């Protein structure tokens, strides 16, 4: 008889930056619109999509 | 006069079909119809 919230899982979006594959093969991962010190535990807990 | 408009990156997967499987098997039924959506939005906000 408690009052619990419901809140989205992490629903985000993913983009690359890499220059062009002609130049190198580096590549630099954006995550939108998350706080990745959350991503950082959860790449620890390997549960990323 | 205004100059841009907030910029929208809606996504047809988790828009449609939160988290379900069969539904997403079921949206590749449709085809690319959706891909149209997502490059018109990048374009959008690339004009913004
Ligand atoms: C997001 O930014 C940092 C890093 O996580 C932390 O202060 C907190 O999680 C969030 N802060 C705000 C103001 O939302």
């Amino acid at each position: 008889l408690e009052i619990l919230d419901i809140t989205p899982c992490s629903f985000g979006g993913v983009s690359v930056i890499t220059p062009g594959t002609n130049t190198s093969n580096q590549v630099a991962v954006l995550y939108q619109g998350v706080n990745c010190t959350e991503v950082s535990v959860a790449i620890h807990a390997d549960q990323l999509t | 006069l205004p100059v841009s408009m907030t910029k929208t990156s809606v996504d047809c997967t988790m828009y449609i079909c939160g988290d379900s499987t069969e539904c997403s098997n079921l949206l590749l039924q449709y085809g690319s119809f959706c891909t149209q959506l997502k490059r018109a939005l990048t374009g959008i906000a690339v004009e913004q």
